[PDB]
RNA sequence: GGCUCUGUGGGUGCUUGGCCGCUGGCCAGACCUACUUCAAAGCCACCGGGGGUACCUACCGGUUGGGGAAGCCCUAGCGGC
RNA sequence: CGCAAGGCUGAAAAAUUGACGGAAGGGCACCACCAGGGGUGGAGCCUGCGCGCGCGCUACACUGACAGAGCCAGCGAGUACUCCCUUGGCCGAGAGGCCCGGGUAAACUCUGUCGUGCUGAGGAAUCCCUAGUAAGCGCAAGUCAUCAGCUUGCGUUGAUUACGUCCCUGCCCUUUGUACACACCGCCCGUCGCUACUACCGAUAGAGGAAGUAGGUCUCCGUAGGUGAACCUGCGGAG
């Protein structure tokens, strides 16, 4: 039985596969390969909340929004939807009288 | 598993055995599971009943191969044969029987003649040709057989190596190679060594598969992929 | 495969006679950790103990791991407790009638991912064999007299024990209309048991709570709408199921969905179906002169 | 044992070890460290080798007569043939250790029980 | 005529000589014992686990009595720091 | 032994996380569709459940009756097992024991003899069933609960038709999470609550009512000082 699985992050650079290749004269890749950079567009750059603007937010497509420019129907739509997603996981006589 | 979900789909089950070769069809429709219970499965996977026809064998299933077109199926058995199954009626079409086109041996600490010894005479693996026309088989012997799937017969056999300090490779060792204290490529010799990192035998006792001490003096032959 | 089944069990057995060894030790060793903490005086016999204090040295720690409940004790339902969803196959006798088959669709409806096989002409060691090779959790055999159904089988695989009980005052879905009743909900139950107190009990409280898929911890205590209840008086255990609506925060109305049974137990065997020579844990000791007084579970 | 006793690293890697060693069969329990500290032994070891398990397993009479038909070569264990009368049968694969294909050794358990298959 | 046992030779890897104090000799051998300037660079080097340490050994730091390579200086000496 | 052990009393909330839905898209199901099969329900018997209801059992003819021939199983061994009760007689002083009367298969295969003859296979509904499964058949046991009005095993013979689809009836789940590359998708919708703020209404600064928003290195030279031959620092010049 091997052993109980234990996490280990391995930190990838943005350099080329060729710079992952081993050692030897030439490329084995042609002249397209070898511009692909070893991270996603996804890890390059994604747009999300902690990296939105301040007036603006970001829908689940990825495109800023602003909170001002959104109409009241809108909001209450993306409250709602926020909220599903939450969802998912001795006084005086006068005074008595009168 | 599934690969674009990351989680575990199923544990599929009806085999009363470890299981050895595992064959996805070309086309995409049927997995074929074979194991030491004797026994093939024809798993349907794909479709909305999930079902299991078996394959009922002679001895423990050692490998499993597709015909491109995919229609056929090989199944290379212990006994030495090789079955040559239809996928769509499980019937088996065809069959050799090769324990002699394969059976090359008498490693050094082998006290059989290599006529006799049992475990390099049967097919560990199996692939077809991109035709289809003919299988090729290599177990744990010195010996590549090339089938043909049609005819039946072994269109050609070859040799993997003539190395000799290789254990396996020649059927019929010399006796000029025998003393009186067993080989004369068994005693151990590292005591006659210049260096400390040489001279040290840092083995554990009864280790097949890899350890890091690794003596490894005169390795088998054995062709595990082909 | 058989003769895994064969080792497995008799490495069980073995590991289960050593704890026993063991906790005779153990019950020794507790209180020299105890009297080492509190400094109250021991006994003289363990103090002066050169091989339990050398040991003991060692074997502090699972003591404590024991006392905080970070491990759990060797069972045959601990090493698959959560992990897997038990497969359960409901099985009737051998030529059964159309009430009794009517009830094994009844009692397979009630676990969500039982399934139920019909039996024809099939040997019980073949079942047994079938079971095995197809990794099932449980079985659970049926047995009529004359269209109402007088006891279960319920054995957990691939050694585990069987508990045989007889069933008395069922009431089957199947005399209720289609208008009344309808088909079941199959969502994964809640379950509640009440009345059990002796290791007895919790011995038969696991191997009937390890035959329903384990719940999602997540917010379980307010989802999910169905309901199902072991209660025990004079050890026959009662087993009702229901379906709820939680009409209000402060009120709830239920709905009787399934069977109703009062099943007494009257045989728990460590060991499977097939082995009638298995040693029993407990048996219904009638024809004893206090066995009708004594009220086990 | 001498790590604090209540010690994370300290119960992970006790259960760690008797795990091993328990799957490797030398010890019979898994839930004592004074396990490993008197009954890890070399005969332990000794014992979980081949013509000894094999003679445990009723596969030969004596481990003497184990260790020749083992260097004779009619036992494989599992898929393949051992020659070496040293190789350690861990727990799960004295369930696998059985005899070769062509045995005669197996011809004559099938000759002695008669259901000699000549196929 | 047959079985068994034993012995010798060849083969079971691709064919370039027997020996020596080997660029030359010898297979019948021959000659016998010379010649010499300056001991050495360091490191590593596998004993099963826990424990004891009186004695021996290893390593480190010292103590008495002798010993003086080398470094420094100059009143030049059998010198001095 | 001390405390518990003194009745503004007289039966039938939480929420920035909550309450309920809808639409779209998936997955599954002989409690769904589709194709077939089989029960029950008609007559009689009876356990059981509350006269009624089903569950078993039996009878109901082409798949016939009679006579032959041949040929097949598996589970089953506690000095233990027996179906009654009686008319007579024996030996019985008496209790009894005797004798004689009365109430290892089915199936299957083959060969002949006769020929539909109170000698009639179950309505509406409702339920179940997908491979050694439905259905037929016998043999054995009787295991501390249940079961002789039966139960549970065990062998034998062994099909038709689905093995697709979510169209109907439903059930479960997505619209949050749980992993990253390719590749694809692209802010699901409603009725209210709760909270924060803003102003309004009117009785006595105030509890309510109603609403909205969220860039000079190296070397040399001339200097001036430093601890003086030299040498160091600072500056001014030339290479």
């Amino acid at each position: 039985k091997p052993k109980p699985p234990a996490p280990t992050l391995t930190v990838v650079s943005d350099v080329a596969t060729v710079a992952m290749e081993d050692a030897q004269p030439a490329t084995a890749q042609g002249v397209a390969g070898g511009e692909t950079s070893m991270i996603a567009p996804q890890e390059v750059y994604a747009p999300s909340k902690d990296t939105a603007e301040k007036g603006e937010v970001v829908t689940k497509a990825g495109i800023p929004i602003a909170k001002q420019e959104m109409s009241r129907e809108e909001k209450l739509r993306r409250r709602r939807r926020e909220k599903e997603r939450i969802r998912k996981a001795v006084q005086s006589s006068g005074a008595y009288k009168l | 598993w599934s690969v674009q979900t990351g989680q575990l789909l199923d544990r599929l089950s009806g085999h009363e055995g470890p299981v050895s070769s595992l064959a996805f069809a070309p086309d995409g429709s049927v997995l074929v599971s074979g194991s030491w219970d004797r026994t093939a499965r024809i798993w349907s996977i794909f479709s909305r009943t999930q079902t299991s026809e078996p394959l009922q064998l002679q001895s423990d299933v050692l490998d499993v191969a597709f015909r491109p077109d995919s229609k056929q199926i090989a199944i290379s058995t212990l006994d030495g044969q090789l079955t040559f199954w239809s996928v769509s009626e499980a019937q088996q079409v065809s069959g050799v029987d090769g324990r002699r086109d394969v059976s090359g041996g008498r490693r050094i600490t082998d006290r059989r003649t290599a006529a006799n010894v049992a475990g390099t005479k049967n097919f560990n693996t199996i692939r077809y040709s991109m035709d289809g026309t003919c299988l090729l088989a290599g177990g744990n012997s010195k010996y590549i057989c090339l089938y043909s799937t049609t005819t039946m017969v072994l269109l050609k056999k070859f040799t993997v190596s003539v190395n000799l300090s290789l254990s396996g490779t020649q059927e019929f060792l010399n006796s000029k190679l025998m003393t009186e204290a067993g080989p004369v490529g068994l005693l151990d010799d590292q005591g006659e060594a210049s260096d400390l990192e040489d001279r040290i035998d840092r083995s554990l006792p009864g280790s097949k598969r890899g350890d890091p001490g690794a003596r490894k003096k005169f390795p088998e032959v054995r062709v595990s992929g082909v | 495969m058989l003769r895994k089944q064969a080792r497995q069990r008799r490495d069980y057995l073995y590991r289960r006679a050593l704890l026993l060894r063991d906790a005779e030790i153990a019950e020794k060793r507790a209180k020299l950790r105890a009297a080492l903490a509190s400094g109250k005086p021991l006994d003289p016999k363990i103090a002066n103990d050169k091989e339990l204090r050398k040991d003991f040295d060692y074997d502090v720690s699972r003591d404590i791991a024991k006392e905080q409940g970070e491990i759990d004790i060797d069972d045959e339902y601990s090493e698959l407790s959560g992990i897997v969803d038990p497969r359960v196959l409901v099985t009737t006798s051998r030529d059964p009638s159309s009430r009794l088959m009517a009830f094994s669709k009844e009692i397979r409806l009630m676990f969500p991912t039982a399934i139920r096989l019909n039996r024809g002409n099939l040997i019980l060691p073949d079942l047994v064999m079938s079971a095995q090779r197809e990794r099932l959790s449980d079985i659970i055999l049926l047995h009529e007299h004359r269209g109402t159904p007088t006891a279960i089988t319920i054995s957990h695989f691939p050694h585990g024990p069987t508990l045989m009980a007889s069933l008395h005052n069922v009431v089957l879905r199947a005399d209720i209309p289609k208008s009344i009743k309808g088909t079941v909900s199959e969502s994964y139950p809640h379950l509640i048991f009440e009345g059990f107190r002796t290791p007895l009990g919790q011995r038969v409280v696991k191997i009937l709570k390890h035959l329903f898929p384990p719940r999602d911890p997540t917010n379980n205590a307010k989802s999910g709408n169905r309901v199902i209840t072991f209660v025990n008086q004079d050890d026959c255990i009662e087993v009702r199921h229901h379906v709820y609506v939680r009409t209000n925060y402060n009120s709830v109305e239920l709905s009787e969905v399934g069977p109703r049974f009062t099943m007494r137990p009257f045989s728990i065997t460590m060991g499977t179906l097939e082995n009638k020579d298995a040693d029993v844990e407990w048996h219904l000791s009638q024809y004893t002169r206090t066995g009708r007084k004594k009220n086990y579970f | 044992s001498l790590l604090p006793p209540d010690n994370e690293v300290r119960r992970k890697h006790e259960t760690l070890l008797l795990d091993k060693l328990y799957d490797m069969g030398i010890l019979s329990t898994k839930a004592k460290l004074s396990a490993v500290e008197h009954n890890v032994t070399v005969s332990a070891f000794a014992r979980r080798r081949l013509p000894v398990v094999m003679t445990r397993l009723r596969m030969a009479e004596t481990v003497q007569a184990a260790t020749k038909l083992i260097e004779q070569g009619h036992v494989r264990v599992g898929v393949e043939e051992v020659r070496d009368p040293a190789f350690l049968v861990t727990r799960n694969m004295e369930d696998f250790v059985t005899w070769t294909v062509g045995s005669k050794i197996k011809q004559n358990i099938m000759k002695y029980r008669d259901k000699l298959d000549d196929f």
